[PDB]
This record gives C-alpha cells, structure tokens and sequence, in this order.
C-alpha cells in the first residue's frame, strides 16, 4: 500500500541512525530481544548504573577490505567495542556489566559481482590457539584485539618456537576456529550477505551467559564472525576488492561495583 | 503419597480386562528429601523449533515471497 | 613415539642447588601426573609426584628441600633441589602418568635421565 | 576508635570491587565504595561490603574467578591531640555477616589435623 | 501442552495447484529455514501420523550414563620405601571423549547428576597368597579441603566431607548430586580469562590461562583400599559414571569434527581432516 | 501411618505434568518404636540471632545513637 | 515459622539519604 | 528522645557515605534542593544522558594544610572535579551539562586550638587577575587549577613582565579576591568552621546559571572559597598545622549533546 519492505529499514539508537534500501529482514537471536536486569533475576546489590543513550548508540568499528583470498574475520564482544565512547568508559569503571547489541555489517558490490558472507554470532565464541605443545595458552592481548579483531586461516600452522610462543589464535575456517565443521555454523544466529539480493546485515542479541551479570573485562559475551561462504568475484577481474563495515550499539546495558578505573594490559 | 501415571502401551498383549487395552498405569512413590535423588519423570514438554528456524523480526509467511 | 627431555644436571657440592626440568616433545593430552625418580646402585626410587596444580606430593629423605612445580599448560614438570646431599647423587627421570598421585615404578617408556652428582667436602 | 577522649579525626574505610588496581593511594580508594568515619563520642564506625559478585555464591579458597574485592583504611584528615595526650593510639576491626549471608556444600577443613 | 511422547502432525491430502502463492521459493539470507511440508511441493494423501519424537528430548538423549576416569592403585614389594597408595582424581569431564562431545551440542546446562562406580580387581604375580574382600573409601573433597598426603593420615577421618565405603562384589555404589554450579548454569564453554592483566602489574602476576574459571572447579575423588596391607598385591580399578538427569540445555552449537585435544577447543596437527573423498557426481 | 511432605526442587525436569512443577512429595514411614531409630526430618527452624548479637538490655534502633 | 529452608530477606531498593539517622555510627562496648 | 541531633549527620550518595559528629547543621543554599530539569524549561532537543550513582557520589579532592600564614583557598566547579571518575568522563564527552552539588569540607582539631574558616559558595565567583596593563586577561589554564585549586593572597602584585605576562589571578583575602570587602561574603551561602564548635561543612548547592544548561568546560557555575576568618592557634606553639579536606558530590547531573572526547589544553 504505503510501500513499506523488508528490504528498506532505519534503525535509531541515542543520537545515531542508520538507514538500509537492500536488507534481507533482520534477525532477533533466538526470539529474545535485549533487556535490563529483572528484580527477580538480579545479583549484585548496588545501584546499577544504566548509561542509557550515552552508550546505547551505534559505534562504527574500523573497516576492513574483502579480496579473493580472504578467508574471514572476528570479533568478540564487548571487546571489540571496548574504547568505543562512554561506552568503554562505563565497562572500566565497574567491575560488572552485562549488554545486549544490534551488530549491522556492511557492504555493498554492484549488479556485477558476486559473492556471499556468512555473518554469525556466536554466544561463548571461544577460539582454537597455535600451539601443538600446550593448551588453552593464548594470551590476554591476543584474545582481545578489540575493535580490528582477528582474521580466520586456511591452514593450519603450529607454533614452534618453544622459547618464546607467540600465544595466539590459529582459527582455520572450515573449522570456525573452534574444531567444528563451517556448514554447522547456521545453528547460531546468522545472516548471510548475498551481493546479487542485499548489502547488509542485522543481528539483534540478547545478553546470554550463565549468570545474570558478569565481568566484560575478562568475558566476552558473544563473537562475530564474518566468513566467505562464496568468493568474491568480479567482471573478469582478477583482483576485485570491496569494504566492509560494522556498526555496533550496546543496547540494554547496565553496570555494577563501581571503583577506580581498570588499566588493562592490552600489548 | 504415590505418583500414578499412565504408560504409553507399544506391543499390546492379547488383552482387554488386565493389560493392553484399559489404560496401562505405573506406580512411583519418592522415597528421600532431597529433589535430586528422585528418578527421571520422562514426562517432558516440546516447543515449537521458530526461536532456532526463524528467528526474523517480521513473522515469515510461507507462501509469500520473502523478501518484499 | 611419545617423548621426554630430561635437563639442568650437573655436579654440584653439598649443601647446593640445582633445578631439574623435564619437558615433553609435543603435548600429550592424557599424561596429566607427572612424576621424578632416581638411582644408584641397582634399585629405582621414587623422588616426587605432581598433578596438575597444585596438589604436590614427596618422599621421606627429599620432603623440604625438593619442591616440584610444573606448569598447569605445558606438559613439563620441573625440580627445585636445595640443601643438596651427597646421597642425592643418582641419575634423575621423568615420567608421564595418567590420574596417578601414587608412584610406583611401573612405566611403560623411560626417557634417558639427566645425572646428579653431590660433592661433599 | 581506642585513643584518648581528646584525640580526634576523620579516617576513610573503602572496599574496591575487583578488577582493577588494587588501591594503594586515597585517590583509588576514594572511587569505590566508601565511609568516611568522622571520630567521636559515637566510638565506632561500621562500613558495609555490599555483594557484588559475579557468581551467585564465590569460592571459599583463593581464586581469581571468584575473587572478591579490596578493604582498604585511609586518613582522610589525620589524627589530632592536643598537648599531654598520647600521640600513638590503637584502632581495632570487627567483621560480621550481614542478614542475607549463606554458605553451602559442606566440606571438612583445613584448620585443623592429627598426624599420625 | 505438547509432550515429548505426543505424535507428530498429521499429513493433509492436497491436490494439484496453480497460483501466486509461492512456498518453494525463498531466500536464505534472512536467516530463515523455510518452514516447508510435503504438501507444499507435491500432491499428497492424508496420513494419520503415529510417530513420536519421545526418544530424542533432551532428557532421553542424555539418558545413558558414561565412563569419565580410570583410577588405580598399587601394592609393592614390602615397604621397602613406599606408602603413598592411594589415588586422587581431579573431577572433570573433560578427559574422555564420548560423553564430552554430547556435551557441547549445547553452550550451558543444568542438571542434577547421578554418579555410579564400577570396582574391580586383581592378582599380578603368580601366587599361592590369598586376600579378603575388600572395602574402599571414595572420598569427594570439595575445593579447599586437605587433600591426603599419606595413605593413613587424618584427612581419612572424614568428618564433613561425602564418602562412599564400598564392599567389593557387591552392586556397584551410586550417588547423587544436585546441580551445584556456582552460576545460574554450568558454563561448557567459557570464552574469556580468570585475570585480567593489569599494566602496573608484572606479565606474570595478570596471567591466566584462556578458556579457564571455578565455573567448573568442581574438586577431587579421593579413593583408596581401606584394608591394611596384604602379602599379596592387589590392584583395583574404579571406573566412574555420570549421568545427567533431570537436564535443561541453551544454545545450540556445531558438534565437535576433529579429535579432542586437552580441555580446550585447541586442535592438534594432523588430525584436521574428518571428510573422506567423494566425487561431486557419483551417488 | 505415612508422613508426605514436599521437596524444594532446585533442577528442574522439563516436566510439569509429572516432574519439575506440580509439587514434588515425598513419603516417610517410621518402622521402628523408639525416636531414636528416626531418620532426621531435616525440616528445621531458624531464629533471630538477636541472643547473640544485641543482648543489650535497652533495645537498639539502627538509625540512633547507640550511646545516648 | 521461619523455616531452615526459607528464602533470605529481599533487598529492598534504596535512595539518597541526607538526615539525622545514623546507622553508620555505633559503640561496640555496649557489646552489640 | 532517640537522640538525634544537628551535630550528628550521616550524608549518603551513590556508593559513598560521610558521617560526622560535629556537624552545625547544614545549609542548603537559596533553599534550593537540586534538582533534574524540567520539561517546561528544557532547552536541547536531544535526550539526556543521567549519569545518576556513577557521577553522584561523593569525591575526596586533595588535602591542603592550614597554618598560621594560610590565607585561604579557593576552587571552581565543575572544574575541580573534572578528572573524577565517571563524572570527568561525562562532563568532557558531552557540549552541555548541568550539576547541583553536596560539597563537604572537613577540619578538625582539638579542645585545644582555635581558629575559625569560612566556607563560601559564591556562584559566579569570578576572581581578579594579576596584571595593571591587561583587564580579563587570566589565562584557562590559570583559571581552572582544577582539583589543587588556588590560593588566596594578603598582597597584591601586579605582574610586571609584559614580555611573557604570567595570566593568573592575584586574589586578595580582604577583597574576596573580587574587589569586595570580604565582611560581606555571608551574604552567599556559607557556613563557619569554629574549631571550638564544629569540625565541618556542608553545603548543598543547586544548579545556579543564567541558563538552563552551559558547557560545563568553559563556564563554572560555582566557585568555593575557604578563608581564615580568625586565624590557627595551637597550646603556645608557633607552628601548628591541621589538615582540611574537601568531598564533593554531583547531584542530579544531566548531560546533552554528546559527541567525541573533549581535551582540553590545561597546562
Ligand atoms: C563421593 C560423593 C560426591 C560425588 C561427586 C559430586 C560432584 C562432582 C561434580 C562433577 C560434575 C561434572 O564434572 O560434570
């Protein structure tokens, strides 16, 4: 009648708005849309502090760039977010946080090119390391690389050096990173971007975890991971290239145990 | 304080006045304090699968196009 | 096969210190327990026992001055030996296990050891 | 507070959540949950440790994942006598449950032994 | 109101159809399965539907109990320097592999679980010696309790923590546990660290390892032979079962592909291949 | 003679037509003549800890000056 | 009536103050 | 009847509470309580950001040292509190802000000295600077010391380089450092510490300006201003010296126009 579609959306959060005129829908992770901490629920004591519209707003992450030997990227939450605003400020200064997020990704092609990336959010997105000598031993930095995140590998390669490990993820592909198989992924919730149908795509979290409220500074919540799931291809180029662009806004987010501020070891 | 329930009844025995046909019952008294000791109940719910097949903010209507 | 590299012996005068380490070639994700033992004459003896952090068990002649540690993460184990002996001379090992806080010398590979010696005076 | 009737003063008792670096200065104590006891006739002074815990209950050992914060206790003025007074004087703490307080899953402890 | 054990939808005739009405057609990017039956695509007939999915509810499925632990124990030759027979294992799931991938279909759970333990044993050197029955005492010791240093210590008496006297060739002993996490669920996955390194902090004293939190500290399983020493040596084994009851799972996950390797999600080299070869055209 | 008293079901079954909702009892019979062969009813009392805490013969109020 | 079982008092919630009430304060010689 | 008196006082905000024991009441300037603000004298558009338990809570600002030779000190608000915690980060984040306060100054001594403070919340307080060539010329830096504050001076001199003019301000005691005589102070709201009565004040402050919201970084509504009005003496000594300390708390802070981090040049 007035015209309205699924394919053209605007979302508004505090001060910031983004409009879309090719969106497939949007996706609400398992039905739950975000929410403050119920009474009947709650944990800690204190007064929470809700920051409301000051952290509730869309925070656009640094932009990376898709080719034909990509082979993914991820990110974890709030970590990715951590020195965005008031937001990062507010995680710092309390020793608890919980937030929900709308995560929306970005990139647009032409009628031309052709490809498809698999967007997943992973509740608990713990990835494999590098060592075929010890385990769990990723570090700190190297879990948490904030907002440039981290990419995903074609192949596996061990660290060797015993001296001085390099401690890091060694997430291949196919296997999410994690030991399980990339065509299982679509249990978690997804969207894909398809260049021939949209440019974006929308995924509504709640917060999940096993307690009502945690630390942000050593948990993350959730984990974005951005996969090819058809390469990119263009004309009869042989290297195309096109961006791509997330925008995340905490939503829902409140915090207790206020103290001095948390100076992290980030390198 | 006994717990009477019903059984499914898979093979039935070529009976109608002690077994197969008038509803099977079955017996189950809690004997200790503590929840967690108690049996299985098996007696358990199902759920529609949408949180998981469609999880789409505007409801998904099989016969029109999905994307409009 | 399944490999342990025992090292840092040497020859040292009583009443000294030495720190022996043990650490296995790729990792080994059963082996948890990881265990020393030692010899002289004809006879194996049990020195300590050390699961993954932070039970640590010892014997009767090396409790007190030898402390076992080893890394929650690495399959390695290390020995701190202190307040040396020279009836601590003897050609020190390393063992893997399973869930095994006791010690018995009952395993199925044997590395090479790495030797002790204590000088007196 | 047990000094003289005529010393005074105005002490800090703080209790930082954990997380961050534990308070070694005023200026970290004073941001987390604190009581500024002004000293007086009133002889004593009680600051509460809300809960604030990640965990529905923490552990009953030493642990990271469960650990529980910082008590700290600073001079947020200093301690003033006047002359003939003595100038060094003992304060002595107390700690309590409050009503809400439980503990669970018994298990023997380690304060006590027979060897042999 | 929908059972487990209640049969499934009933299949409806349909004929043939022409129409703008589209249910074959769809678009995967939304995220979307398309929620398709028989009669959507093909003609079909009415069909009463017996069939129920009573076996496969997450109750029924995890229905089995499973081995997690082979603990052991050991006589020598006299003394001769040893007394530390006893065994001590670090309660976790983790070291198997059957029951730890049915539990990672799923991010968190909470159940009440029932634990039962299989004792046998047996003689090692030829002899003519000859033990009695045995009896043995499985401890649990809760985090934070002494653990036992000597097979004959104090920390045997038990005066608070759980123990199980098992008579040898008698039914294997059983116990249960209510659900006893520390949080709102247990947490099968934990991406995170148990410190956070601080910059004023040395490297080492902020280190942690990833993955790693109390959340599943669950403690230790003391065992040894409450018999005195025998002539003859006797080893036993206790084979340990679990059993989640009373179960309730959140958010699904893909099942774990390559071989397990330590408590973590690592993957070890070499064992990244579960796919077999199959030509893209060959049935 | 049967004693049926209810449990306080932590875990719950995902049940509610057998299990996990509709109270879960459960039943004691004593078999023996003297208390003593009992097992413990664990269905016990707790008391104002004020015997211990404030036993102060002028009641104290929270919000006033303990010395007055 | 209170039962070993009972669930502990709720946190009621609770806002700025700035009176003559002063729960802080106290004696611990009256042996309270 | 239950004793309750002026001179016990607990004050509770946020996560922070402050007793005192000679207390002398407490003023509550203009009789105005602060307060949020209201709809029918809104002036931004935008939603504000109410920071609420993170920013209101009392904050301990250095201590300063009162000796015979003190002449007083003063500080500017918000600017003293620009670097505390929640309330800093909110303040520098956002165009326009407004805060009410609880300002708590703590001196005690014995029933041996006497001497007595004044404590003056001046709103406006705009102070006299250093120069006989140059009007209004006080540089920012100079005229937000933040919380150090400044000092009160018995002597004026003028500044004579006029090569590289030192900017400040050169406040002179008996003129309130304005160019009024200080006996007049008591007409802004103010209490005195009497060291033989009272060993503390308290001054509840509301929002006062022109306007219903300013930018908190260029303009301080409130200034505080701390003066021997009768001077330190101890027994028969020559030198003694007391401590004095002041805790501020924000009230009821709204902040709008948020937007990237403000920092300021202020050294
Ligand atoms: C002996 C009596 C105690 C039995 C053990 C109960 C607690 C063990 C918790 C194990 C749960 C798990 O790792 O999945």
């Amino acid at each position: 009648a007035c015209g309205y579609s699924d394919r053209v959306l605007q979302l508004t959060l505090g001060n910031s708005t983004i409009t879309t005129q090719e969106a497939a829908n949007s996706v609400v992770a398992y039905g739950r849309w975000p929410e403050y901490l119920r009474d009947s629920e709650a944990n800690p004591v204190d007064q929470p502090t809700e920051p409301d519209v000051a952290a509730c707003r869309f925070y656009t992450l640094d932009t990376v760039s898709w080719t034909k030997e990509s082979r993914g990227w991820w990110w974890k939450l709030p970590d990715a977010l951590r020195d965005m605003g008031l937001f990062g400020q507010n995680m710092y200064y309390h020793y608890l946080g919980r937030s929900g997020y709308t995560v929306h990704v970005q990139c647009n092609a032409s009628k031309f090119h052709q490809g498809a990336l698999g967007v997943f959010a992973v509740p608990e997105m713990c990835l494999a390391g590098d060592s075929n000598t010890t385990t769990m031993h990723t570090s700190y930095q190297n879990a948490n690389p904030g907002e440039k995140g981290g990419t995903f590998t074609g192949t596996f390669t061990p660290d060797n050096n015993q001296t001085s490990p390099a401690r890091r993820f060694c997430p291949v592909d196919y296997l999410l990173g994690n030991g399980t198989l990339l065509g299982n992924a679509f249990v978690f919730p997804h969207q894909i971007i398809n260049l021939r149908t949209n440019n974006c795509a929308t995924l509504v979290l709640p917060y999940v975890n096993s307690l009502s409220i945690d630390s942000m500074v050593k948990h993350n919540n959730w984990g974005i991971a951005i996969l090819p799931l058809a390469p990119l291809n263009f004309a009869s180029e042989s290297s195309p290239e096109i961006p791509i662009t997330l925008t995340i806004a905490p939503m829902c987010c409140e915090f207790n145990g206020l103290r001095n501020i948390t100076l992290p070891r980030l390198q | 304080g006994a717990q009477v329930s019903s059984q499914k009844v898979g093979a039935h025995e070529n009976s109608n006045r002690a077994y197969g046909g008038s509803t099977i019952n079955y017996t189950t008294i809690n004997y200790y304090r503590d929840s967690a000791s108690n049996a299985a109940s098996k007696q358990d719910f199902s759920q529609d699968p949408s949180k998981f097949t469609e999880p789409i903010k505007d409801v998904l209507i099989k016969t029109a196009p999905m994307l409009n | 096969q399944v490999q342990l590299q025992e090292s840092g012996g040497g020859s040292v005068q009583a009443g000294g210190s030495l720190r022996l380490s043990c650490a296995a070639s790729e990792y080994i994700p059963s082996a948890n327990c990881m265990r020393w033992f030692r010899q002289a004459p004809k006879e194996r003896e049990w020195v300590a026992s050390v699961l993954r952090g932070g039970y640590t068990w010892h014997a009767d002649s090396v409790k007190g001055r030898f402390t076992i540690s080893g890394d929650n993460a690495k399959t390695a184990a290390y020995l701190q030996m202190n307040s040396l002996k020279p009836e601590d001379t003897a050609i020190y090992y390393c063992a893997y296990s399973n869930t095994c806080p006791g010690a018995s010398a009952d395993f199925r590979s044997w590395g090479q050891g790495t030797q002790v010696t204590v000088s007196s005076h | 507070f047990c000094g003289s009737m005529m010393a005074t003063g105005k002490l800090l008792v703080s209790y930082a959540p954990p997380g961050a670096d534990p308070p070694k200065k005023r200026k970290e104590a004073m941001l987390g949950t604190h009581v500024i006891w002004d000293i007086g006739l009133q002889s004593s002074c009680t600051m509460v440790v809300p809960w604030i815990s990640n965990t529905t209950y923490r552990q009953t050992i030493d642990d990271s994942f469960t650990e529980g914060g910082y008590i700290s206790v600073f001079y947020q003025t200093r301690i003033v006598v006047p002359l003939s007074t003595p100038r060094e004087m003992d304060i002595l703490g107390f700690v309590s449950a409050c009503n809400d307080f439980s503990v669970r899953l018994l298990r023997d402890t380690t304060h006590i032994e027979q060897k042999a | 109101a929908a059972t487990s054990r209640d049969a499934l939808p009933n299949t409806e005739a349909s004929g043939p159809t022409h129409s703008k009405e589209i249910p074959a057609l769809t678009a995967v990017e939304t995220g979307a399965t398309n929620p398709l039956v028989p009669s959507d695509t093909v003609q079909t007939r009415h069909v009463v539907q017996h069939r129920s999915r009573s076996e496969s509810s997450i109750e029924s499925f995890f229905a089995r109990g499973a081995c997690v632990t082979i603990m052991t124990v050991d006589n020598p030759a006299s003394t001769t320097n040893k007394d530390k027979l006893f065994a001590v294992w670090k309660i976790t799931y983790k070291d198997t592999v059957q029951l730890r991938r049915k539990l990672e279909f799923f991010t968190y759970s909470r159940f009440d679980m029932e634990l039962t333990f299989v004792v046998t044993a047996n003689f090692t050197e030829t002899n003519n010696g000859h033990a009695l029955n045995q009896v043995y005492q499985i401890m649990y010791v809760p985090p934070g309790a002494p653990v036992p240093e000597k097979w004959d210590d104090y920390t045997w008496q038990t005066s608070s923590n759980p123990s199980i006297f098992y008579t040898y060739g008698t039914a294997p002993a059983r116990i249960s546990v209510p659900y006893v996490g520390i949080s709102n669920a247990y947490s099968h996955f934990y991406d995170g660290f148990s410190k956070v390194p601080l910059k004023d902090q040395s490297a080492a004293l902020g280190d942690s390892l990833y993955g790693a939190a109390s959340l599943n500290d669950f403690g230790i399983l003391a065992v040894r032979v409450v018999n005195d020493h025998n002539p003859t040596k006797v080893t036993s084994k206790i084979r340990v079962y679990l059993k989640p009851k009373h179960i309730r799972v959140w958010c699904p996950r893909p099942p774990r592909a390559v071989a397990y390797y330590g408590p973590g999600v690592d993957y070890k080299d070499g064992t990244l291949t579960p796919l077999s070869t199959k030509d893209l055209t060959t049935y």
